[PDB]
């Protein structure tokens, strides 16, 4: 029932 | 390795429970790779041609918390262990690799970049062995060609006594095969 949540991100170079 | 990476956290354990229940996330989105959480586990999603791709065994059939409320899965393949939601506004879409370079790079949730040697279509060897626990939570993370293009996403680890010597991934090809059967 709970949705998935964005808790962070990764930046690429 | 030519490629580098760093992470930025966006939410804590509390605001994540909240967002999980409302399905609505106002936070601005950035980055090639999103760090994702449910109640019971964390994992990664790689944006490729406007879809946020990750593994079934992490996301299940769940919605992704989004700005206009919960985002419904656009692609769902239990047996590939692959799901995809339409990429939220501001996620950085990656480009598929096709040049078939032999040496690849796995980006972990810790924003480390790990050298892999392609051994086949969906298999890759770690040039340097790592603890399984260190890779745990990085399913969904991208394998990159040296140009920075995506070849696949991390699915499972080949391991023995808690030491991983190889990775199993979903090649960017399979992401086409799910799209066609939509
Ligand atoms: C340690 C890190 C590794 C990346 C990582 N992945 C994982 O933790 C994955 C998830 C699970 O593997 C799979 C699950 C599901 C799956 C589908 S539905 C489902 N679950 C449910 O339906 C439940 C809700 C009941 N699971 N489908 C798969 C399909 C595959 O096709 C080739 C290969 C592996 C699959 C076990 N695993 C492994 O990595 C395990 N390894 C393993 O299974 O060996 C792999 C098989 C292919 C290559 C060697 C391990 C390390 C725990 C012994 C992670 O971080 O999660
Ligand atoms: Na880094």
């Amino acid at each position: 029932k709970g949705s998935v949540v964005i808790v962070g991100r990764i930046i690429l170079s | 390795a030519p490629i580098t990476a760093y992470s930025q956290q966006t939410r804590g354990l509390l605001g994540c429970i909240i967002t999980s229940l409302t399905g609505r996330d106002k936070n601005q989105v950035d980055g090639e790779v999103q760090v994702l959480s449910t109640a019971t586990q964390s994992f990664l999603a790689t944006c490729v041609n406007g879809v946020c791709w990750t593994v079934y065994h992490g996301a299940g059939s769940k919605t992704l918390a989004g700005p206009k409320g919960p985002i419904t899965q656009m692609y769902t393949n239990v047996d590939q262990d692959l799901v995809g939601w339409p990429a939220p506004p501001g996620a950085r879409s990656m480009t598929p690799c096709t040049c078939g370079s032999s040496d690849l790079y796995l980006v972990t949730r810790h924003a480390d970049v790990i050298p892999v040697r392609r051994r086949g279509d969906s298999r890759g060897s770690l040039l340097s062995p790592r603890p399984v626990s260190y890779l745990k939570g990085s399913s969904g993370g991208p394998l990159l060609c040296p140009s920075g293009h995506v070849v696949g996403i991390f699915r499972a680890a080949v391991c023995t006594r808690g030491v991983a010597k190889a990775v199993d991934f979903i090649p960017v090809e399979s992401m086409e095969t799910t799209m066609r059967a939509s």
